[PDB]
């Protein structure tokens, strides 16, 4: 009994129904079952396709997108038992979009081991709290039951009753002929015989014989040799939470796919190592990393957008190909990075196409190896075509490349100068490589600027809100040509990193300061900013006049006046005692030297009683009378030695206990 | 916006350059 | 002419001679 | 030669200078 | 008055001794040693009229001119430089204007730059005077640094519309334009409306007197003058009209020169070569056929003069060498070639062409070429940079002149030109919410649907019908009975909410003539 015909694996079938008449003779699914993707399948193809015979499903049932399917007593009029060993976003019932399903008709579906049940955008569904998921789950608190026919109600779920045991004041059925397996409280979870006297302390749902461990129908937790067993010791070895397995399961399943070759860690024989491991394959005992090595399908993958991007989080080694053809997304090179900057390594060739909008390619940081195993036909590890906003590789003095093989596809990508390919030949190491119009010179980098000098600060004057700038009066051969001179602040505290000014007067040059010049006036005083200036000048129809620009600096604003201390809290404590607390200011503007109190009583240049309260954020007041109005003042100072730079008054009043 | 910008700045300046064209031609006849 | 060989091109003073009387 | 682009003003009171205070002829048919 | 044309010296200006009107221009410049007290002992307010047009330049001690001519009246426009019949520039000291008494500018505009002591312009109107206000451009002056209060010096009815108004207001006569010494008197006009003859305003010539130069009337032997003092222009007699050159297809008489039909225009280029930029380049090959060398084009414009181009344009037919085109930006046409059929291209456009097209950005229209048909005997097409101008006109052009087979690979830029199609796909059907939006709409196939890319429908508000999302291509592989209608969702709709939104085809070209697709129309559809 419970192994009647086939073990059968799982089955995923998709836009026809000639295939899942092989769950005929199947009695197991050792797996799941996903029918999905049927948008032409009709009521008529689910009522002649009628399968008793298939009894348990391990992991759980997916439905996805079939048009035409009604009820699963159609399908699979005895569908029981859902052990739960695989789950999707943990549930054993995963009923996901589905159009014209009319209900379950689960009407003996008992016993789920472990997971919960998924029903979400299903248009039609019924039967769902009917079909009480409290009686068959463990946990019914991780249940999705959302966006349904049950739950818009409108359905007309009838029960068959329009000895089974009862817990309003009403007991649960499943058909007319099927009362629940109900045992008592003190049998919790293992089931009971058909007398009513508890299992052993390792059964789940029913057993044949009590208090005995080897004759459970489904065991809690572990199982090995005849009997559900309570762990799983070596030299075996834990394996999908309702079994024990030996070493010759793991090692050989680990030699099979010569894929998940399974290895060991904490007496398990789990199918990957756990995180930060590199294993020892001859022990297999999830050994520590000495790496994410992501074999894409087929050898390739075309990503073209941040959601296509997402996929291979983490990777990187790729033992394949990739295909590029991103054109947009919002959070690039950021979002891209965190998931595909920490690549590394490539088996096959690089493949990018008509990759719009981006501008510099620098966050593959990681990106080093490129084996070129799999080959852009043409001879190519590599292919870019038609990228049009690209205007950085890489600065190639930092990234270093290895390229193993193949050639390099250089076509239509108008914005970047050959010295970066020259780069790219010199530092990747390929130079030599490639053949006649690989790289097609004339389509590339002739759409963007190549502001070849330098623009240098004749003169600069900081403040704490005001820079004053001069610098260097660039001049086209034409000075028409000139512009503007495009100045691009942007703060930056760290090293590791938007104004137009127009071109001045040219106009003479025996002594001509047309030093332009750039006074701001709103910045954050101390506090640093990278700044780069460019020259605008014209693209002539030939030889463009190339310009300069200047190098991103980083000038720190000045030290001036701290800001308030925030929120002075006067507590009276006692008859004498004022505790003066306080939190830092929100502009320090310098390092926070001291913060200043003083001190006044409230009657009913002079020297107050005073405090410099150095670099803490709290204050005791001693030495007070009994019940007397006192007005305090509280200051901050970021500068302490030179004729102090020290912030506001903050205000506060207490008034200590009386006697 | 941009190329509005482009255009006349450079059109204003090639507007310039053949009233220079017509400046410096008769010096010779010689 | 001296469009092309004085902003364009650099002339020579004797081109600047060439557009004198 | 002040051996600069002279475009405009740097060309023009160059011309000034170079062809002087006789500057030139612009005479039509003469 | 002749157009004259004085430098580097004040002595010939003293010639202006009568000169009560100009028939030419007048371009006076480089006086930087010139002094206020210079202009001061200097007036020929004889003046009245000129006809082509006046250049203004780096005088110096120059401050106003209502000394030297008040009387100065109309600026007939004749000759424009650049459409313009005034430029004013570099002028320093140049202060004021006190010239009320100019009239009508009938032709042209005013550009004005770099007159750094500039001011006396806001209480003066310019559709009074200028019949075309938009094309001056004024910058560069001590008005614009902002420094002037503009006042009138003193600080016409619209019936009297062209012949304008005597002293009282009363309108002139037919012939009289602008002014008239006595009201409505052809004899007492200020100026001539149409022909001046005999101290009087008529429109044409009473015979025996020529309809000569469009603003009188001379007689059979003072044309006969003309022609022989050459022994320069020897001048012809057609349509009673004694004139420089007999148009195209005419042959002269041995007697009186007239330009009689041939019997079966040579405008041969100087240097084999005119590069062609301006109204001033526009006036002088006018009416031509013989092209005899190849021809450059930049006009970057804006205030298409594509009229006033076709005016003084083409009823050439024939290019002996190529032709050139480079950042012509302003035109949209080319229909305005009354006859233009063939290009030899015997002289070679570089990289072996007929022709250069480059940075043509408003261009959609080559020809009606049912209409206008084309011929090239050498040379291959140069086709780049031209947004609004399809392949479909390219390889119709391609086969309206024959020589398809004779391009390459990108002398057609094959990117940039018409990117800024026949079929139009239809809402097959239609579901609406006051949130949502289902639809399904006609199935587009090309040929090869491997092709096939994407829909993509551009949706907006528009609560006005003065008016952006892809959608998947469905599955071909047959469509007896489909519904490959594909299928979106508009989702985040408010209610009572109006949009414009049309639908349009996404494919792949093949490098045929393009398998177009379609849009959908622009649908106005409101909420709930």
């Amino acid at each position: 009994h419970l192994y009647p015909g086939e073990v059968c694996p799982g089955m995923d079938i998709r836009n026809n129904l000639t295939r899942l008449h092989e769950l005929e003779n199947c009695s197991v699914i050792e797996g799941h079952l996903q029918i999905l993707l049927m948008f032409k399948t009709r009521p008529e193809d689910f009522r002649d396709l009628s399968f008793p015979k298939l009894i348990m499903i391990t992991d759980y049932l997916l439905l996805f997108r079939v048009y035409g399917l009604e009820s699963l007593k159609d399908l699979f009029p005895n569908l029981t038992v859902i052990r739960g060993s695989r789950l999707f976003f943990n549930y054993a019932l995963v009923i996901f979009e589905m159009v014209h399903l009319k209900e379950l008709g689960l009407y003996n579906l008992m016993n789920i081991t472990r997971g919960s049940v998924r029903i979400e955008k299903n248009n039609e569904l019924c039967y769902l709290a009917t079909i009480d998921w409290s009686r068959i789950l463990d946990s019914v608190e991780d249940n999705h039951i959302v966006l349904n026919k049950d739950d818009n109600e409108e359905c007309g779920d009838i029960c068959p009753g329009t000895n089974c045991p009862a817990t309003q004041f009403v007991e649960r059925c499943w058909t007319h002929s099927h009362c629940q397996k109900v045992c008592p409280t003190i049998c919790k979870s293992h089931g009971c015989t058909a007398e009513g006297l508890c299992c052993h302390s390792e059964c789940l749902g029913n057993c044949s014989q009590p208090d005995d461990p080897t004759k459970c129908v489904a065991c809690r937790n572990f199982y090995l040799d005849g009997r559900c067993v309570e762990t799983c010791p070596p030299p075996y070895y834990h394996f999908q939470d309702w079994r024990c397995v030996n070493f010759s399961f793991c090692q050989d399943l680990h030699h099979k796919c010569k894929c998940h070759q399974y290895v060991i860690h904490n007496n398990k024989c789990i199918p990957e190592c756990p995180s930060g491991y590199t294993m020892n394959s001859s022990n297999l005992l999830c050994t520590p990393c000495l790496p994410k090595v992501c074999h894409l399908l087929e050898g390739e993958k075309t990503i073209d957008s941040v959601t296509s991007a997402q996929e291979l989080r983490g990777c990187t080694v790729i033992n394949g190909s990739l295909i590029i053809n991103i054109r947009g997304g919002n959070n690039l090179a950021a979002e891209l990075e965190a998931n595909l900057g920490l690549i590394e390594e490539i088996s096959g060739y690089l493949k990018i196409r008509r990759s719009y909008a981006l501008v510099s390619l620098s966050f593959f940081r990681k990106l080093r190896l490129i084996r070129g195993e799999t080959l852009e036909i043409g001879n190519y590890s590599f292919y870019a075509l038609d990228n049009q906003n690209l205007r950085q590789l890489w600065d190639w003095s930092k990234h270093n490349l290895t390229i193993t093989q193949g050639k390099l596809f250089f076509h239509y990508n108008p914005k970047l100068c050959l010295s970066e390919i020259h780069k790219m030949e010199e530092v990747s190491g390929t130079k030599g490589r490639q053949e006649r119009n690989d790289i097609a010179l004339k389509t590339n980098g002739d759409q963007a600027s190549c502001e070849n000098e330098l623009l240098k600060f004749s003169y600069i004057r900081t403040s704490f809100d005001k820079i004053l700038l001069r610098w260097e009066p660039y001049w086209p051969p034409d000075f028409r040509d000139l512009l503007g001179f495009m100045l691009f602040y942007k703060e930056a505290p760290y090293q590791n990193v938007v104004v137009d000014i127009d071109p001045p007067l040219r106009s003479n040059d025996p002594k001509s300061q047309n030093h332009p010049g750039w006074l701001m006036r709103g910045l954050k005083p101390w506090t640093q900013y990278a700044i780069f200036v460019k020259t605008l000048v014209t693209f002539s129809d030939e030889r463009r006049t190339y310009g300069a620009k200047s190098d991103i600096i980083y000038v720190q604003t000045d030290a001036t006046n701290p800001s308030v201390p925030l929120d002075p809290i006067s507590v009276s404590n006692s008859s004498s005692q004022i505790i003066l607390k306080w939190k830092p200011p929100s502009d320090p503007n310098g390092n926070i030297t001291h913060y200043l109190v003083f001190w006044e009583r409230q009657a009913e240049e002079e020297h107050r009683p005073f405090e410099k309260v150095v670099n803490k954020e709290s204050l005791v007041i001693s030495g007070l009378r009994h019940f007397t109005g006192y007005r305090i003042e509280l200051q901050a100072c970021n500068q302490d030695t030179p004729e102090e730079r020290c912030s506001v008054a903050a205000y506060v009043s207490a008034r200590t206990m009386p006697e | 916006q941009i190329l509005k910008e482009l255009e006349e700045s450079s059109f204003r300046k090639t507007f310039e350059d053949y009233l220079h064209n017509v400046v410096f031609v008769p010096r010779p006849s010689r | 002419g001296i469009v092309e060989q004085c902003c364009t091109s650099i002339c020579s003073l004797y081109q600047l001679e060439n557009y004198c009387n | 030669f002040v051996n600069q682009h002279l475009c405009g003003s740097h060309l023009v009171e160059a011309l000034y200078l170079v062809c002087g205070e006789r500057g030139f002829f612009y005479t039509p048919k003469a």
